[PDB]
């Protein structure tokens, strides 16, 4: 009989979880400030490491990992690529960005001004995005004028707009692709085999962000065409793999989630060292969620990673389910969904 | 020469300084009646072991120590112990009547009653000291009389020798081992007001060295005898410089130069390796023990300091290792662990290595190693052991459960959020110097 | 990278190494209070025997 | 040597400190003589706690035997182990108490009491360090719980820093000998509440429930009831009586197991309970020690929280295995025990066992769920109370009805003061 403490109300993905374990008949749910527990789901803010591993008889595991905080915010992830040599600044898979301070506060400012110049007078392309990890406020812009002015009016960060999207047809839309991504306390890294696409009901214009933005919330909000395509601008693997098969003669498999799996798979064995609870005395275990942009080329980019995601809808059941068996239950036995990334410990 | 006097307070404080001593005999070569055959000085000398021990006209090597307890059963253990030649009566200081894992009793009503007894006896060992450098005080957090008496006994130090360093070696309070639900009460407490007061302060909990002594020595169950044992390597190896023909550590006011740059923040973490079973073996290299000290498995406290920033680090080698060994074994460290100095810090090893392999007491659980190292590092990660311990008091303080304890010995219920109020402050600088 | 300060003797030998650079109470003010939580003691079992009096 | 003072008073508690007396001198290896005829150094290690010793090598115990009547006193000086306690430590009268608290607090034990504290004083004088005084009684009769609370006052007054710990044995109407024991024990827990440090609750209805119940006693009797009493006694005196670092001596005791000072009334336990050659594991002794029919209060523990608990295991064991068994327990369980005190559950282990047992767990919990044996008793008072019943033979002694109301409030209020803690 196993015990578990909930400290994230708004946890949709652990909502699940937490009632999958109750269901088992062999996890008792306690008191979210009972220390005599087995598994926390614990909350997103200042969650108390320091306070895990100390309880005698009890093995410890959590649904967070400690430093992982430096891959899921917008300023961390550009200052990580940069700075890290397993991935160096000439990293090809992950746009050219840059983080710049507002200046009512290193900066990247002069940096950031020394590249803009250049595609201005190369006669390239010279679109950029500003965003923040305090945001729903992004702006996009080809003068560099405009989006230093709007960070000053918290950190944001100013990397490359992929001016060439891979556009889907019918439509000439725009879209992402978020994959699900489990790394146990073992720091296996496990790939969810079920990826959605957050397409763009509105058609791509490269002279308004409703077709630039993928957000599932702006397309429900801002966009007279949601629901047009596919329900709720989802699109699954198992649709836009045979799309690819039909308009561009190729396999999702080859053209683009083998660079998924390769960026998965550089990103968290990057960090292993810093967030590794290999000989600690509590485990970590947690639930990544990784946004990819696909350009005309079939190449893929990362664009972030989210420390909580949520989940699809009809997708809610099975990896949930897939987290109590590989996660849960792997370090607490009771009474596959996912693609084993193998690499060197 | 400058010597150094220790003082023992309480049980964890006395046994712990018994354990100590019984491991400075053996390592200079002292038999337990106080003879030493390879001091030709008879009498008296100048020599490193000198600062810890004095000698008699008729050659015995007695101790710089005062052990003081308010309950005699643990003192009178030392009184008809195996070195209970070494020790004058004048050095032992017993009460009838303990603080009863009272901080108040300890500090306030029976503290005050052999206080000044305590320190006529200590005044009694300054004079012998030619130039006196400081005190070692070594005692428990949970227990009434270590943290209640100490805190007492560190404030009238302070009044009598304002001019000398003060090291602390604390117990910290574990539940697999302990003997009291209000030792976090008594460990706030003292911290609070012998934080001013305290120069440099090594904690040990009992925790982590409860798990290594089951993990590394095949220990099922534990006693204070194995984890005595264990404690005393990482405080012979903490000492000695101070005993010992050196250069770094020379003396206690180093320690706080080389590891304190905050005043406030001077509890530096303590990581030791090997620590290999007797009853066991492949002899580890340099490189390997040297790895070793960041695990956290082999810590004096289960922290995570990859999660923190470094102040200060020094590391200290016993056995056969040369310096060309250290850097190489250094240079592998940093590509592959995470090691974050603060920006006004250098990031850098103070390195000390003495020839000598470590001692082991005949018969113990510690198997004899060819080459053993403690890293002493000022990390901002040994800050969660506060945390832990100020949310246990916090729980209990809502309620304000046992406070009526503290209550009728005089104490004030201010005090308690005095103290608190001062570990909250302390949490705050360490996440200040640590986190961005 | 940079050794420094090396000190070699009998017993042993000390050095450093660099990787990177850097980028009271009086005794009248004890006893005061340690006379005041004495005397809250004497008043709270004068209450006590205050009481058993009764 | 940390002494401790044992007073008996009344029938029951001269019944039952009889019987713990000779329980605590078999394990100590002292025979009825006083002398010492053990084989272990153990059993003498802290042999001063209880008894002095005397010319000849003798063990006498520090006991004084106190009661208004000579009965029960004269079968205890005849009893097994009579001869073994200090002659000028009987002290009694001629009178009685006649089940009365008004006689023996007021009239009747007002006139023995003195000298009763002569031999207290007495007692105390040749004490090292005294740790403090244990008393056992009943609450139900008139001198255990009159004269005994009297002497509970006095005491108080004379050594005001010393611990005072009681075995209290609590009144039933399954097990009851007049209908006024109500108005007894109520008198009596509100000076209990004030004047001790911690008191051991055995409830009679418990006792008779274990012997019909769990030992199959069709008709028990006193004898067999004191039977698990001296046993239980002999479990909670164990980490005073022998070698140990937990709850060694009363003030740490009280220091572990009484976060606020009135609510210091425990919740005792005693493991196996047989009605016989089989050996016990140490899980099984975990389960039967907090297992509420191995309770002495009558009282469900489930029914409240544990603000503290001490365990006491006794005999050759493996102590890793003790520890796995206590923390399964608080993990299984931990709704049961309050939060906001960290590690409330404390646990020692004793190499000598009970005489019969290879092995045996003894249970010391302080729970809120003790307010129903107040509760019951409060019921019972106040269904006579409200019409006044029996009240004659108080006030025929001096006593006021104002005093009752007051004696009604209080151990209300100590309900009240449970209820708070347990939500
Ligand atoms: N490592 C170690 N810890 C000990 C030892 N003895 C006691 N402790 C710890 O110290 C705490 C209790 O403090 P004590 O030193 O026993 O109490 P005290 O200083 O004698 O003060 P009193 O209350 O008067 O007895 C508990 O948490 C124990 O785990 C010991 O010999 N070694
Ligand atoms: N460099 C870039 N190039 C192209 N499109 C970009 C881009 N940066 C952001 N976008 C677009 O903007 C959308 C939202 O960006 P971002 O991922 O920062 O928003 P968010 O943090 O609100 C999404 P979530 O929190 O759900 O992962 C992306 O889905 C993508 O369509
Ligand atoms: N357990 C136990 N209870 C007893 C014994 N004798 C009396 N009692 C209980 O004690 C109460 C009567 O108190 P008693 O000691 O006889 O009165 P006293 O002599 O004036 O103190 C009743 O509730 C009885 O149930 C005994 O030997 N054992
Ligand atoms: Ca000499
Ligand atoms: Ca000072
Ligand atoms: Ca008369
Ligand atoms: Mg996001
Ligand atoms: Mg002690
Ligand atoms: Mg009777």
């Amino acid at each position: 009989m196993y015990t578990f403490v909930v400290r994230d109300e708004n946890s949709s993905v652990y909502a699940e979880v937490s009632r999958l374990l109750l269901a088992t008949g062999q996890w008792k749910r306690l008191r979210k400030d009972n220390p005599r527990f087995n598994l926390m789901l614990g909350e997103r803010n200042r969650l108390p490491f320091g306070r895990l591993g100390h309880e005698p008889g009890l093995v410890q595991l959590v649904n967070y990992y400690r430093g992982a905080d430096k891959l899921c915010r917008k300023a961390s992830l550009v200052k990580l690529i940069k700075t890290s040599p397993e991935l160096s600044e000439s990293c090809t898979w992950f746009p050219e960005s840059y983080v710049i301070y507002p200046t009512n506060l290193t900066d990247e400012r002069e940096v950031f001004l020394a590249a803009y110049n250049r595609r201005r007078e190369g006669r390239e392309g010279n679109v950029w995005i500003a965003k923040s990890s305090a945001g729903a406020g992004i702006l996009i812009s080809s003068e560099a004028s405009e989006l230093l002015d709007f960070i000053d009016e918290q950190v944001h960060v100013i990397q490359k707009y992929l001016e060439k999207p891979l556009l889907l047809e019918p439509g000439h839309r725009k879209f992402d692709i978020r994959s699900w991504v489990l790394v146990d306390h073992l720091y296996n890294i496990y790939l969810y085999r079920e990826g959605v696409l957050r397409t763009s009901s509105e058609p791509y214009n490269s002279a308004d962000k409703t077709c630039h933005l993928t957000n599932h919330c702006i397309q429900k909000e801002y966009s007279k065409n949601y629901g047009r395509y596919e329900e709720g601008n989802e699109m699954f693997f198992e649709e836009f793999n045979q799309y690819l098969m039909d308009a561009l003669n190729t396999t999702l498999e080859n053209s683009i989630l083998l660079q998924i799996k390769h960026i998965i798979r550089s990103c968290l064995m990057c960090i292993e060292p810093a967030i590794s609870t290999k000989h600690l005395h509590y485990q970590s275990f947690q639930l990544f969620g990784f946004d990819f942009m696909v350009d005309e080329e079939l190449k893929v980019w990362l664009i972030e990673v989210n420390g909580a995601p949520a989940c699809a809808q009809k997708l809610y059941a099975e990896l949930c389910q897939g987290i109590v068996d590989v996660a849960i239950s792997s370090v607490f036995p009771l009474a596959s969904i996912f693609i084993k990334l193998h690499h060197h410990h | 020469m400058r010597e150094c006097i220790s003082i023992h307070v309480g049980q964890a404080g006395v046994q712990i300084g018994n354990a100590c001593w019984e491991l400075y005999c053996l390592e200079h070569g002292i038999q337990p009646d106080g003879q030493m055959p390879s001091d030709k000085t008879i009498g008296g000398g100048d020599d490193s072991f000198n600062t810890f021990f004095s000698e008699t006209g008729a050659g015995k090597h007695v101790p710089r120590a005062v052990f003081v307890d308010l309950e005699p059963t643990v003192i009178d253990e030392v009184r008809t112990g195996t070195y209970r030649q070494l020790f004058h009566p004048e050095q032992l200081i017993t009460g009838k009547e303990d603080a009863a894992n009272n901080y108040a009793r300890g500090h306030y009503t029976i503290g005050k009653e052999i206080i000044d007894l305590v320190l006529d006896r200590i005044r009694k060992l300054a004079d012998q000291c030619t130039g006196l450098q400081g005190f070692l005080v070594f005692h428990s957090f949970g227990g009434g009389t270590g943290s209640g008496f100490t805190s007492l006994l560190m404030e009238r130090l302070s009044v009598d020798y304002g001019k000398k360093s003060k090291l602390e070696f604390s117990i910290y309070p574990a539940p697999q081992v302990s003997t009291a639900v209000v030792e976090p009460y008594n460990s706030i407490l003292t911290t609070h007001t012998t934080l001013e007061h305290s120069d440099c302060a090594f904690m040990v909990d009992n925790e982590a060295i409860y798990d290594i002594c089951r993990r590394n020595l095949d220990i099922e169950r534990p006693t204070y005898t194995n984890l005595n044992r264990l404690i005393s390597q990482i405080v012979s190896s903490i000492t000695a410089s101070l005993r010992f023909d050196g250069a770094l550590n020379v003396d206690l006011t180093e320690f706080q130069t080389n590891l304190v740059p905050y005043p406030r923040i001077h509890f530096p973490l303590a990581t030791y390796a090997p620590v290999i079973s007797a009853e066991k073996h492949e002899q580890l290299s340099v490189a390997e023990i040297t790895n070793a000290c960041f695990e956290p498995a082999n810590q004096m406290v289960k922290c995570d300091p990859r999660h923190g920033k470094y102040m200060a680090c020094c590391l200290l080698y016993r056995g056969d290792v040369v310096p060309k060994d250290v850097n190489a074994a250094i240079a592998t460290i940093k590509t592959k662990r995470s090691i974050q100095f603060v920006d006004w810090c250098p990031t850098g090893f103070k390195v000390g290595i003495n020839y000598q392999p470590p001692t082991v007491v005949p018969g113990g659980d510690l198997a004899k190693v060819q080459r053993a190292v403690c890293m002493l590092s000022n990390t901002t990660a040994i800050a969660e052991a506060w945390a832990r311990l100020d949310h246990k008091f916090d729980l209990m303080y809502a309620k304000r459960a046992f406070v009526h304890w503290y209550v009728g010995e005089g104490m004030e219920e201010g005090e308690f959020s005095e103290a608190r109020e001062d570990m909250a402050a302390l949490e705050k600088d360490y996440e200040e110097v640590g986190v961005d | 990278m940079e050794v420094i300060e090396l000190n070699k003797c009998t017993s042993g030998q000390s050095f450093e190494v660099i990787l990177k650079p850097p980028s009271d109470p009086s005794l009248e003010e004890i006893q005061k209070k340690l006379e005041a939580a004495e005397e809250r003691r004497k008043y709270q079992e004068a209450e006590l025997l205050k009481h058993l009096a009764e | 040597m940390r002494e401790i003072v044992h007073i008996q008073a009344g029938q029951c508690g001269n019944q039952i400190g009889a019987k713990f007396w000779e329980v605590i001198s078999d394990e100590h290896g002292i025979d009825p003589t006083g002398s010492y005829h053990g084989d272990s150094d153990l059993q003498l290690e802290r042999i001063n706690v209880y008894y002095n010793e005397a010319t000849g090598n003798k063990y006498v115990p520090r006991a004084i035997l106190v009661d208004l009547e000579p009965g029960t006193m004269d079968s205890v000086r005849s009893g097994p182990f009579g001869q073994i306690f200090r002659p000028d430590n009987f002290v009694f009268g001629q009178s009685g108490a006649g089940n009365n608290w008004a006689k023996g607090h007021y009239t009747e034990g007002a006139e023995l009491v003195d000298s009763v504290l002569d031999v207290v004083r007495k007692e105390s004088e040749s004490c090292d360090c005294l740790q403090g005084f244990q008393l056992t009684h009943s609450l139900g009769g008139g001198t255990g719980s009159g004269m005994g609370t009297l002497l509970i006052s006095k005491i108080r007054e004379e050594y005001p820093d010393r611990i005072m710990n009681t075995f209290s044995v609590m009144p039933s109407p399954k097990v009851s000998d007049t209908v006024v024991e109500p108005y007894n024990a109520t008198l009596s827990v509100h000076q209990l509440v004030e004047n001790t440090d911690e008191t051991y609750c055995i409830d009679n209805e418990a006792l008779y429930d274990i012997c019909f119940r769990t030992l199959k006693l069709t008709t028990p009797t006193y004898g067999d009831l004191n039977h698990l009493v001296s046993a239980t006694m002999s479990g909670v005196t164990t980490c005073l009586r022998f070698p140990g670092q937990l709850n060694a001596d009363l003030r740490k005791l009280a220091v572990n197991m009484v976060p606020f000072p009135r609510l210091h009334f425990f919740m005792p336990g005693f493991a196996p309970l047989t009605s016989q050659y089989r050996a016990l594991t140490v899980p099984e002794l975990t389960q039967q020690m907090f297992d509420s029919k191995n309770m002495m209060a009558a009282c469900d523990p489930r029914h409240g929280r544990y603000l503290t608990v001490a365990a006491i295991f006794r005999g050759r064991m493996s102590m890793k295995e003790v520890d796995e068994q206590m923390l399964n327990v608080q993990n299984k369980n931990s709704s049961y025990f309050v939060e906001w005190i960290p590690n409330n559950v404390k646990t020692a282990v004793c190499d000598i066992p009970p005489r019969g047992l290879k092995m045996s767990a003894t249970f010391i919990g302080n729970s809120t769920a003790i307010q129903e044996l107040f509760k019951r008793i409060s019921e019972q008072f106040t269904a006579m109370f409200r019409r006044k019943a029996f009240l004659h033979w108080y006030t025929g002694e001096g006593m006021d009805e104002m005093e009752f109301t007051e004696a009604e409030s209080n151990m209300n209020d100590l309900v009240s003061e449970y209820q708070q803690y347990q939500d």
